[PDB]
């Protein structure tokens, strides 16, 4: 049920300035641990 | 300029740096060559005329 | 809600891409982007904590 | 009986859940919000700010180095507005976060762990247990009443 | 040459309603599943526009004005319409811009005309060879300082024809900005009576002419001895342009789908 | 030229980037392609008809890891967001003796186990960085 | 307490009030007076919740 | 805010328009800012509440 | 003429708004009346005092 609201725009994804989203510590697999 | 632990004393200002992770020097692949485009253009001006 | 999206930016490709004059006339204006990384870095980390 | 009305409301759960489509928004919106602020950020880039163009190359490529750091001068005060406001916005979004993050980790370590008994702390009705599931960003609690 | 032609039926004048029509590109950029806005000079949506037609007894060709870009929509059969006039006075104290769709070739030029009373084109009547020949020539008086001229590849059009509802829906839209004329436009065929139609159709961008000269008002040209004519059934419709907001939305291969008013 | 980053000009266009041959289907007048941010990603070729795409070659921040300076002087480095395959672009630390892939990007000065421990110094993507034996 | 008295300030007619060209030289700074509106509408539907 | 006034109007009265934009440039610079200061102000009161 | 949104000009001073009859008991050398936020907010007429 939960969706991003603009695609691109929270592996290829380097925004053109400076902007860049750091991949959280913990994954998804483990908290479902 | 010389090494990366030199970077971090140089950008935390001190002689002693403690166990961790630190985020330094944004980089750049710096492209090689310039190129530039334009038409095909071909309409003369009649200087034999 | 547990966290937001941790995100980071780059003070200098922000502002100005490719101008070292452009580097040249932010660097007058003391150390602006060091608080800018500092404050989100901080945000990064308390988002894993 | 109490195994029978468990599992039942067990399946209406999974029913409420997959009927409504408007039971996540609690979660979604700080997305949408965080989205469309980085959105904001990108639509600074393209303002004059009372210089004369808003390409840096056409002010360097047509006025000359003893008039042009008045322009760039106009450009560098502009963007740098645009970063206090869009980080000074991040502060407050994030420090309401982490409030938000602290009440769930009290109701894990209470509702989940033990059995509270103040009242409406763990849903309506006289808490019996709680189970918790993940989620995007964030968790759900099933309280048991 | 140019005579005065009177005999007509007399009519007042008659508005429509331009429901949502006349939309153009603004630029030349790409977009892909986009909504958009911009501002810039628009035809508002849902206004009256002067209804005008040649019918039978009708020859309504007055001189209008011109200001912020106008729209020019027209609903056709067998290419009455041929010409359009630019210019200030046009009558040589200002320089003067000519358009002409010649059944031969198209005439694009700007000189310091003087233009008559009516002027026009004038086409015969089936004369005994199944053809309509066009025969007569009425614009200009004379061409004094020219400045600039145009003509393209010469073709061939058809000059007659008859049907009961119009076929051609030509749009058209022309603005001037800092010396430069554009021309944006559009074809359609359409079957509709005495009716402009409801629907979305995008004008592309087509001409593009830097001029430089002041434009005030304007007039269209239309075919057809002093006395004593055929026209066959036409008509067009005008509206102008004020500036507005809009919100345009772009499909994935790029052609604007809707538009919204502001 | 293609398939590296350049700086160009396409009729008055200029900027920097590694250039593509695309797939966008262009309507005929349309010259210039944007995003949703305004920003240009789609620029017809003058010469010759064809769409380019258009990407910003690639950049990042470095990550450096340590233990203390009372403990040793050794160090790693982390490029992030980067498949590594263009590492080199100090040097030392370019070739040295491994690289290691993680989804945070290429790591570098630190070899890859198999066994798992409590996290000693967080990198990202469940993996984490110590100094033993 | 519970909540606080819900306020509103117009970003036009604060600042360039009731003058034309004063709107227009305002037009070139982005996009401000959306956000200041956007955060206090946002404010204000806080404080009934 | 260093300019001729604080009165807009009166300079509108008084100037053309190339030297207006130079006075509004300054005085928009002083409202906005302080604009600015009051919606932060604001944002963390309504935190605490 | 009174009572109505009109454009006035008093003494080179303009602005837009609706005049209506005061009760501000003045003294004879005073001429203007201002407000805290330094905008006129009552005039003596030139012509009719
Ligand atoms: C708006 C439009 O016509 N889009 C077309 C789509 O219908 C077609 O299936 C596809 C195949 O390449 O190409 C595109
Ligand atoms: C491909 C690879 O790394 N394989 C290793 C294997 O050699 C090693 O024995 C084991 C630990 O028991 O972990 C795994
Ligand atoms: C106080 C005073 O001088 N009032 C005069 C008035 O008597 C005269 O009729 C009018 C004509 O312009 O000008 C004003
Ligand atoms: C437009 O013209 C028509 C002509 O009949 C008229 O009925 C209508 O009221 C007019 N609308 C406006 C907005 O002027």
């Amino acid at each position: 049920k939960v969706t991003l609201a603009d695609a691109g725009f929270i592996i290829c994804a380097q925004k053109f300035n400076g902007l860049t989203v750091l991949p959280p510590l913990l994954t998804d697999e483990m908290i479902a641990q | 300029a010389l090494d990366p632990l030199s970077e971090t004393k140089c950008t935390l200002k001190s002689f002693t740096v403690e166990k961790g992770i630190y985020q330094t020097s944004n980089f750049r692949v710096q492209p090689t060559e310039s190129i530039v485009r334009f038409p095909n253009i071909t309409n003369l001006c009649p200087f034999g005329e | 809600p547990v966290s937001m999206t941790k995100t980071s930016v780059d003070c200098t490709m922000y502002i100005c891409g490719d101008s070292t004059e452009c580097s040249n006339l932010l660097l007058q204006y003391g150390s602006f982007c060091t608080q800018l990384n500092r404050a989100l870095t901080g945000i990064a980390v308390e988002q894993d904590k | 009986l109490i195994a029978n009305q468990f599992n039942s409301a067990i399946g209406k759960i999974q029913d409420s859940l997959s009927s409504t489509p408007s039971a996540l928004g609690k979660l979604q919106d700080v997305v949408n919000q965080n989205a469309q602020a980085l959105n904001t950020l990108v639509k600074q880039l393209s303002s004059n700010f009372g210089a004369i163009s808003s390409v840096l190359n056409d002010i360097l490529s047509r006025l000359d180095p003893p008039e042009a750091e008045v322009q760039i001068d106009r450009l560098i005060t502009g963007r740098l507005q645009s970063l206090q406001t869009y980080v000074t916005q991040q502060l407050i979004r994030a420090a309401e976060i982490r409030a938000s993050a602290n009440l769930a980790a009290t109701k894990m370590s209470e509702c989940v762990l033990g059995q509270s008994k103040r009242v409406d702390f763990c849903g309506k009705g006289y808490h019996l247990m709680s189970f918790p599931q993940s989620a995007p960003h964030g968790v759900v609690f099933l309280h048991v009443t | 040459q140019c005579v005065n032609l009177t005999t007509r039926t007399q009519l007042p004048p008659a508005y429509t309603n331009s429901f949502t029509r006349g939309v153009y590109y603004p630029d030349k950029v790409f977009r892909s599943s986009v909504l958009h806005s911009t501002q810039d000079l628009f035809l508002p949506f849902f206004s009256n526009v002067t209804w005008f037609h040649a019918i039978h007894k009708r020859f309504d060709n007055p001189v209008l004005p011109f200001n912020d870009g106008v729209y020019f929509a027209s609903t056709e059969k067998s290419n009455i319409i041929r010409g359009w006039i630019f210019g200030t006075t046009l009558d040589s104290k200002t320089q003067s811009l000519l358009i002409v769709n010649n059944a031969t070739n198209v005439v694009i030029k700007v000189c310091e005309f003087q233009f008559c009373n009516d002027p026009f084109l004038g086409v015969y009547y089936h004369k005994n060879n199944k053809s309509w020949m066009e025969s007569e020539f009425r614009v200009y008086s004379s061409a004094n300082n020219c400045t600039f001229e145009y003509v393209s590849q010469p073709f061939l059009m058809d000059l007659e024809g008859k049907q009961g509802n119009f076929k051609n829906l030509r749009e058209f839209v022309f603005k001037n900005i800092d010396g430069y004329f554009k021309i944006y436009s559009k074809h359609t065929p359409i079957n509709l009576v005495r009716d402009l139609p409801q629907g979305f159709s995008a004008l592309e961008p087509l001409v593009d002419l830097p001029i430089g000269i002041n434009i005030t008002r304007f007039q269209t040209l239309l075919a057809l001895s002093s006395s004593g004519w055929t026209a066959g059934a036409a008509a067009y419709y005008v509206g102008y342009l004020q500036p507005r907001t809009f919100l345009l939305k772009y499909n994935e291969n790029g052609t604007i789908t809707d538009a919204v008013d502001c | 030229v293609k398939n590296k980053c350049v700086n160009f000009n396409f009729n008055g266009l200029t900027g920097t980037g590694v250039l593509t041959e695309s797939n966008k289907k262009f309507l005929p007048f349309q010259q210039f392609g944007r995003d949703i941010a305004d920003t240009t990603d789609a620029v017809r070729d003058p010469q010759t008809l064809e769409i380019l795409d258009i990407t910003p070659c690639s950049f990042g921040g470095v990550s450096v890891i340590t233990p203390g300076t009372n403990t040793s002087n050794q160090v790693a480095v982390l490029y992030q967001d980067v498949n590594c395959t263009e590492v080199p672009v100090w040097r030392v630390y370019s070739t040295g003796s491994n690289v290691f892939q993680t989804r945070a990007g290429c790591l570098i000065g630190a070899e890859h186990v198999n066994n798992s421990y409590e996290c000693d110094i967080p990198i990202g993507a469940g993996i984490c960085a110590s100094y033993q034996t």
